[PDB]
Order: structure tokens, then sequence, then C-alpha cells
């Protein structure tokens, strides 16, 4: 019975490149929490079609 | 709402993709004549793809016809040969191609034709040793063939 | 993956040439079409992650 | 110490997939299961990208 396959992938990580040398810390990117209510201050969005 | 009327949905139509069984593994099909009893046009009805174990008359009037396992009585279910992955037309062949060897995700293993589709049916796993489907992963393994 | 429909014969076929229940016997009409896939432009993916 | 990750996935397409697969609306020759094939390769693409 003829069958047709397709196979595909990749190998990887994401590394990251720079770290502190006396101590071995990282701060090169931060989050923080702002605003607490600010969906006030946005315009509506239009809801999805559900077809 | 009187002279005019507005818009309004008449059709809908959805479409979808097949079973998918394992490359890795193998397929082995041997097709075989439906058993003209059961209500195959229920089997048959949703766009969602769906497969169902199948079980074989050993004997008597009918030997040879092979028709949905059902899962209460022990001589349908000893006698099971395989399960149809894709889908067919009772209203044009009585002979459906039973595949023997697959590996099948749990997720399209339904064995009731009202059991909801996309969700793995609970009876296919409480009856997995009797039905002889290993099952390793959300993958079903069977080879009824040796 | 999309439904493998034709597009401009889909509409030409919906319809039924029955058309008699109205006023007992066929009406004139003049009818116009249109198509328009509709798709979501705000599922966007993230274009900043591969900047860093 | 760094070390990556592996990754894939596969399809089939069945023999009477492959062999019949007509327009919903139209009566063609079977020779559609090529754009199939062409979606769902780049799909496959798309979901490494996703990844």
């Amino acid at each position: 019975p003829p069958y047709y396959a397709i196979i595909a992938g990749f190998h990887g990580l994401p590394q990251l490149s720079g770290y502190n040398t006396e101590d071995f810390s990282f701060h090169r990117f931060k989050w923080l929490k702002y605003a607490n209510n600010v969906q006030s201050y946005l315009p509506p969005f239009p809801p999805k079609v559900e077809l | 709402m009187d002279k005019v009327k507005l818009f309004q949905t008449i059709g809908r139509v959805e479409y979808w993709e097949r079973v998918p069984r394992l490359h890795a593994y193998g397929v082995f099909a041997l097709p075989f004549p439906m058993d003209p009893d059961v209500n195959w046009a229920q089997w048959f009805t949703g766009p969602h793809p769906r497969a169902f174990l199948v079980s074989i008359h050993k004997y008597g009037p009918k030997a040879g016809h092979v028709y949905p396992t059902n899962l209460t009585d022990e001589d349908a279910l000893l006698n099971v040969i395989g399960m149809v992955l894709d889908g067919h037309d009772y209203e044009n062949d009585p002979n459906v191609t039973v595949t023997l060897k697959a590996a099948v995700p749990i997720e399209y293993v339904q064995q009731d034709p009202q059991a909801p589709a996309l969700q793995p049916h609970q009876a296919v796993l409480d009856a997995a040793e009797v039905l002889k489907l290993k099952v390793i992963k959300g993958h079903y393994f069977f080879d009824y063939t040796r | 993956m999309r439904v493998p429909i034709n597009i401009n014969n889909a509409l030409a076929r919906v319809r039924d040439p029955l058309s008699i229940g109205g006023l007992k016997f066929p009406t004139t009409k003049e009818i116009q079409e249109a198509v328009a896939a509709i798709a979501d432009k705000f599922n966007q993916e993230n274009d900043l992650v591969d900047r860093f | 110490t760094w070390s990556p990750l592996a990754f894939k996935e596969s399809r089939v397409w069945d023999e009477k997939e492959i062999l019949y697969l007509g327009r919903l609306a139209d009566e063609v020759q079977a020779g559609v299961i090529n754009e199939q094939i062409a979606e769902s390769l780049t799909w496959l693409m798309a979901r490494m990208r996703n990844r």
C-alpha cells in the first residue's frame, strides 16, 4: 500500500552570551509591573470570526 | 423585517485531515467483507476523523464478515482483527480495508459512534489487555497478524 | 489548510431550482454575488525575540 | 557546560488520500493532493519557527 511521508526538525537551544565574571550573576534584561489597571486606557478589540 | 430580509447563514461545511499513523512503525491491511446487519451508516457520520476496532466472525453463516467490535461480548472481544483508519462508504462498497498493524493515537480511537471525537475513549483503555492494544504513549500499538 | 472548494462555482450551486411556494409561480429577480475569505490579523507572530 | 536539544515530527499520506481527493464544488481529475503536501510542508516549517 503506497504512502508518502515528510519528516522535519532541528537541533538547538538558546545560549545566553554574557555573564558577569566577578560574581557569576546575569543582568541584561529584567521585567517590571508598572500599571495596575491600564486596559481602561485602551480601545476595544474586535472578536474572532468563528465561521 | 417585512420587505427586506438581511443576511442569514445557509450552509456550513467543515473539513478535516486524516487519522495520522506512525511512519516508523509500518502499515499492513487486508480487505474484508462488511457485516450487513450492523448499521454501518452510523459509523461514518461525522466530518471529524476517527478509527474503530473491528472483530471478525470466526465461524457461523457469516464467517469472514467483519463488524465493529462490541465491548460487552467476549466472543466479540477475542477475535478482534484490526481497525479502520480512514473512513468508508457502505452505500457503495461492502468491502472495507481493515488495517492489521499500525500505530494510531489514543485521541483517534473511538469505539462508539456517539462517543465524542478528539477525546480518548475510556472503555478501550479499560479493555486494552483483552483487545491486545499496548499503550506506551498517546499512540496505540497493535499487530494482530503475529 | 483550506476546504478545497472551487470558489466561483459554490455560490452558483448553493441555490435550488425548486423555488415554488412563494407566489405559486417563479418570480423574477437579479442576483449579484461576492466572496471574501476572513482570518484575524490580531494573532500576530513575535518579531522581537529574534532581534535578541 | 551547554547542551542542545532535538526536535522531530512526521506526516503520513495514505493511499486513498493520495489516489483520490477531489474538489468539493467541482469535478476535476485527481491532482489536488500536491497542494495539500505543499501546505503541510510550509506548516512544518512554520512549526519549527514557532519552536
